[PDB]
RNA sequence: GACGAGCUACCCAUGAGCAGUUUAAAAGAACCAACUCAUCUAUGUGGCAAAAUAGUGAGAAGACUUGUAGGUAGAGGUGAAAA
RNA sequence: UCGCACACGCUUACAUCAGUAACUAAUAAUAUACUGAUAAUUAACAACCAAUAAACCAAAACAACACUAAAACGUUUAUUAAUUACAUUGUUAACCCAACACAGGAGUGCACCAAGGAAAGAUUAAAAGAAGUAAAAGGAACUCGGCAAACACAAACCCCGCCUG
């Protein structure tokens, strides 16, 4: 599961810097973690996903920590959310419904058999294509209300955007809240992190 | 013509079933031990070969800078009951 | 000090008859060196 | 139109190096050899040397030093930014 | 006093013999760094080699542990397949980059000695210069400034910049 990651430190293909004041830190391990959580696929039938959460752990190419999550016949690392404790079952659906469940803050549930008011974060943009929102510690997006097959979401930016129902999105809040509280203290911390001194 | 003995040059003393030659660069050691077994009717028991470069020498004339041929020798062990002594 | 520290390795990969035939200009470079007689193409 | 990052500036990949002493847990503080710098004075001024030597001084677990393998060039690159 | 080994490199400088009017090492002595001819050690040393597909989480600091910067190198399972893989190159020669046999230059391991170099032309004891040593009494009276310099660092007060760079 562990891959090596490959800095490029303001550097393309071709070699020319597009980005100043980037690398002298030090290396990173990229983690593999699931932004789709739609596919129970791997199983091999249409059946929902139970899962169990072993231990929360630090990720260095986020701020926000990862859980770990293991179904048994099956490990995956995702991204932890807030409140989350060690040995919590998460549940894992794509069924469609108008029971309105609520469901632990560690579950995933669509935009549309989720109730509207809720605080929710990895929000996808297009169907398949992944999370792309609010992958961040302690930030989180919140429902506003349901139009025609599309569900209002307010982002953390306060930009009331249209995302489509059938996107998958997890409930809850991310965890590590008080990231944006750390003090740095010194330039080389900065160093560490792989930010170099910008004299532009 | 490929090779050729030398006994009295080297000053290394090795007279027992140790015979000292010069041979061609390209020429592995187990052809040499072959070659030397077949032609000559000599048991061969093991061979150590070396490659030495050539030295340089220059020309006044035509103010050139040359380099003798390089070299390889080879030192041969043959079967017990030998004795190797030549000038 | 010196401006040359002196490397075999960066200058037969760089300065080389390989890198030489890798790019059209420098297949020009050999071509105005035979042109001109030279009797070594590199160092 | 081309040659140049074996000097140097930055960066990528892969390695290595940085005694000892006082100390409450502290790769934590301060001093001080190597190493990395060149504060002041003197000498040297077709020289030992087209950037030096001697005394002295700074950093010396850090934004540190360094080997090797690579990347960025003139209608530009790089630059903790001095034209 | 500070140097022996591993290199990247450097292309017979080196070892033996012979000869040095002449050139070569600013001369002689001579020669590891001149001419001519003739010697130039191995290997169990260093370079050069199996294709893939699966399993696994919980960094390194003589580290159960802890901390932070979130971690050089690591192993196992299965399948296919390889031959003389008793081979090929190199080392051990002398050191090299700066026009120079140039007080300047650099990477790695451990000694500081039983390793290594001798300020290897000689006189003169002037002025003057460079480095160094000492001084009666005064103790900054010098000077742009306690610069320099032997002895030491006790105390005072400001401007600017936080500071480590």
């Amino acid at each position: 599961m562990p891959v090596k990651m490959r800095k490029s430190g303001g550097r393309n293909h071709t070699g020319q810097i597009q980005v100043h004041g980037i690398g002298g830190g030090h290396k990173q391990r990229y983690r593999m973690i699931d932004f789709l959580r739609f596919r129970p696929e791997h199983e091999s039938k249409p059946g929902p996903f139970e899962e169990k959460v072993i231990a929360v752990r630090y990720d260095p190419c986020r701020s926000a920590d990862i859980a770990l999550v293991a179904g048994g016949n099956r490990k995956r690392w995702i991204i932890a959310t807030e409140n989350m404790k060690a040995g919590d079952t998460v549940l894992n659906s794509d069924h469609i419904g108008r029971m309105a469940v609520a469901a632990r803050e560690g579950d995933a549930h669509p935009l549309g058999a989720l109730p509207v008011g809720t605080l929710i974060n990895n929000v996808e943009s297009e169907p398949g294509r992944g999370a792309q929102y609010i992958r961040a510690a302690g930030t989180c997006g919140v429902l506003l209300r349901k139009v025609n097959g599309t569900a209002i979401i307010q982002l953390p930016s306060k930009r009331q955007m249209q995302v489509l129902e059938t996107c998958i999105a997890t409930v809850g809040r991310v965890s590590n809240v008080d990231h944006n509280k750390r003090v740095i203290g010194k330039a080389g911390r900065n160093r560490w992190l792989g930010k170099r001194p910008n004299s532009g | 013509x490929x090779x050729x003995x030398x006994x009295x040059x080297x000053x290394x003393x090795x007279p027992e079933d140790t015979v000292q030659f010069r041979i061609p660069m390209e020429m592995t050691r187990v052809d040499l031990r072959n070659y030397l077994e077949r032609i000559y009717n000599v048991p061969v028991a093991a061979v150590r070969t070396r490659v030495q470069y050539g030295s340089n020498r220059r020309r006044d004339h035509r103010n050139i800078r040359i380099k003798k041929p390089d070299y390889k020798v080879a030192y041969v062990q043959l079967a017990l009951g030998q004795x190797x002594x030549x000038x | 000090g010196n401006e040359y520290q002196p490397s075999n390795i960066k200058r037969k990969h760089k300065h080389g008859w390989v890198r030489r035939l890798r790019t059209p200009t420098g297949v020009q470079v050999i071509l105005r060196r035979m042109h001109k007689g030279r009797k070594s193409l590199s160092h």
